[PDB]
């Protein structure tokens, strides 16, 4: 029955506002140290804010002046108001009870996701990664949303292919690379065509990769 | 008839911050510049008054509050501050007229195994009023269930120990703090300067 | 304040794993160790440097020595694979400080050194008033690497964007890093180097404008 349940996360445009709620059961929020702690995707944990039992508040340098921690004893709920949001605030936000001075943070919420992005449907840019056995590449840049399909020579080349998982950019777009390990004896002999298909934007691009 | 500031600053043992010691000073003359120019105090900050003017001023009473905290909490002994020491242990008024003196006491209040005789309040439902003192040790109730005086879930012991060690950092070393409040009522000012 | 943790610790099942946490004032601070399994929320596994929370197995022990806090996991099982964080309250800056996080991976595979390929910006890219350096790491285990970009010999962090390691078809891990810069900075430097550090061994690949 001792639980923290989060809500209010979602997609927000940069510079917007958003309120996060954390309903508590099994203890009283107004008489406890309550923390908001966020975690960006792939990065470590970052403490955001804490409210003392007596009402004193502390915030991290990264959110000072923009975020506000608060509580409501009637609903036994912790709240985090977030204004002037930027892309770097895109993270999963957990609420927790306790003070780092002693006994730590024992009860944690399930976390709610907040994504600050203005990205819209956009076709990718396909660029050639030339070789100096040998490695050829296709760079797919600045596309949204997922997914994108990459083939080589109409899908007839599969031995030695590796399409890396895309990166999630701060701007909200995506980018990946596809690599083929080809022999140095076939650099100036065979032609290599990389075909990239992005269905959301109806973008199909074929690119030839040749040594410089 | 010198004011007995010696037995406040040069005292052998000091109070815990949660149980800070107050001493009233009256009916004596006091030389404040000797305070500001001796013992190489780490911090000496006066609000609403200056020591040079203090040497030529008269007050009804002078309260000296003594306790021990860590250095990083010394900045909490100041008007308009927040934190565990300021909120739950020792609070100064926003209109505070008086001085705050703090000096490092690592050579006195630290022990190799850790000095745990100094305690501070960590859990309290509401912030202390200015100059209010709370030495109660009742088990803090964080949940809705009663605690019945036993430690457990949602049932914390209110006090915590510093565990001062000589090898600690300066911000985590024991500092002795004396707060001088100058009370001026509609009564003849008996404590003055030269 | 900074809490220093080794990014990766690898231990075979049944062996003992040690995760360190260093800080200037850790001896005076109370260190708390949290475990986060992939996809879940953190759970408290050590508090007050040595105290075991209720429900935590006895094999999770906290130790403090000087200014170093060690989380020791004995008789390690594969279910303990997770990210472990040390946390303190720093009163020098009034902050709750977290460690960098340690990826505890239980070894069920021979260790594999990473293979790194670096690609400089294409000619068409510089013709489009842009430039991207593509570092590609593959075929490494355990799946934890540190990527560092250097211009000549000076570290660069602006424009760096790296992916979380992902399992490949052959049960090994892969990742990609991208350095974004203007053609000005690209053509006003000796060389750009991508360093990939895996299990204390660094593999460096450099490229230069042609
Ligand atoms: C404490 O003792 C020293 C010994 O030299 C003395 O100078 C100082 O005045 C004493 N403190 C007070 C407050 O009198």
């Amino acid at each position: 029955e001792v639980q923290l349940v989060e809500s209010g996360g979602g997609l927000v445009q940069p510079g917007g506002s958003l309120r996060l709620s954390c309903a508590a059961s099994g203890f009283t929020v107004s008489s406890n140290y309550m923390n908001w702690v966020r975690q960006a995707p792939g990065k470590g944990l970052e403490w955001v804010s804490v409210i003392y039992s007596g009402g004193s508040t502390y915030y991290a340098d990264s959110v000072k002046g923009r975020f506000t921690i608060s509580r409501h004893n009637s609903k036994n709920t912790l709240y985090l108001q977030m204004n002037s949001l930027r892309a770097e605030d895109t993270a999963v936000y957990y609420c927790a009870r306790g003070t780092a001075m002693a006994y730590g943070m024992d009860v944690w919420g399930q976390g709610t996701t907040v994504t600050v992005s203005s990205a819209s449907t956009k076709g990718p840019s396909v660029f050639p990664l030339a070789p100096s056995t040998a490695a050829l590449g296709c760079l797919v840049k600045d596309y949204f949303p997922e997914p994108v399909t990459v083939s080589w020579n109409s899908g007839a080349l599969t031995s030695g292919v590796h399409t890396f998982p895309a990166v999630l950019q701060s701007s909200g777009l995506y980018s990946l690379s596809s690599v083929v390990t080809v022999p140095s004896s076939s650099l100036g002999t065979q032609t290599y065509i990389c075909n990239v298909n992005h269905k959301p934007s109806n973008t199909k691009v074929d690119k030839k990769v040749e040594p410089k | 008839n010198l004011c007995p500031f010696g037995e406040v600053f040069n005292a052998t043992r000091f109070a815990s911050v949660y149980a800070w010691n107050r001493k009233r000073i009256s009916n004596c003359v006091a030389d404040y510049s000797v305070l500001y120019n001796s013992a190489s105090f780490s911090t000496f900050k006066c609000y609403g008054v200056s020591p040079t003017k203090l040497n030529d001023l008269c007050f009804t009473n002078v309260y000296a509050d003594s306790f021990v905290i860590r250095g990083d909490e010394v900045r909490q002994i100041a008007p308009g501050q927040t934190g565990n020491i300021a909120d739950y242990n020792y609070k100064l008024p926003d209109d505070f007229t008086g001085c705050v003196i703090a000096w490092n006491s690592n050579n006195l209040d630290s022990k190799v195994g850790g000095n745990y005789n100094y305690l501070y309040r960590l859990f309290r439902k509401s912030n202390l009023k200015p100059f209010e003192r709370d030495i109660s040790t009742e088990i803090y109730q964080a949940g809705s269930t009663p605690c019945n005086g036993v430690k457990g879930f949602n049932c914390y012991f209110p006090l915590q120990s510093y565990g001062f060690q000589p090898t600690y950092g300066v911000g985590y070393q024991p500092y002795r703090v004396v707060v001088l409040s100058f009370e001026l009522l509609h009564a003849p000012a008996t404590v003055c300067g030269p | 304040y900074e809490l220093t943790q080794p990014p990766s610790v690898s231990v075979a099942p049944g062996q003992t794993a040690r995760i360190t946490c260093g800080g200037n004032n850790i001896g005076g601070q109370s260190v708390h160790w949290y475990q986060q399994k992939p996809g879940q929320a953190p759970v408290l596994v050590v508090y007050d440097d040595s105290d075991r929370p209720s429900g935590i197995p006895e094999r999770f022990s906290g130790s403090n020595s000087g200014n170093t806090a060690t989380l020791t996991i004995s008789r390690v099982e594969a279910g303990d694979e997770a990210d472990y964080y040390c946390q303190v309250w720093d009163s020098s800056s009034d902050h709750v400080v977290f460690g960098g996080g340690t990826k505890l991976t239980v070894l069920g595979q021979p260790k594999a050194a990473p293979s790194v390929t670096l690609f400089p910006p294409s000619s068409e890219e510089l013709q489009a008033n842009k430039a991207t350096l593509v570092c590609l790491i593959s075929d490494f285990y355990p799946g934890a690497v540190t990527v560092a970009w250097k211009a000549d010999s000076s570290p660069v962090k602006a424009g760096v964007e790296t992916t979380t390691p992902s399992k490949q078809s052959n049960n090994k891990y892969a990742a990609s890093s991208y350095l974004s810069l203007t053609p000005e900075q690209w053509k006003s430097h000796r060389s750009y180097s991508c360093q990939v550090t895996h299990e204390g061994s660094t593999v460096e690949k450099t490229v230069a404008p042609t």
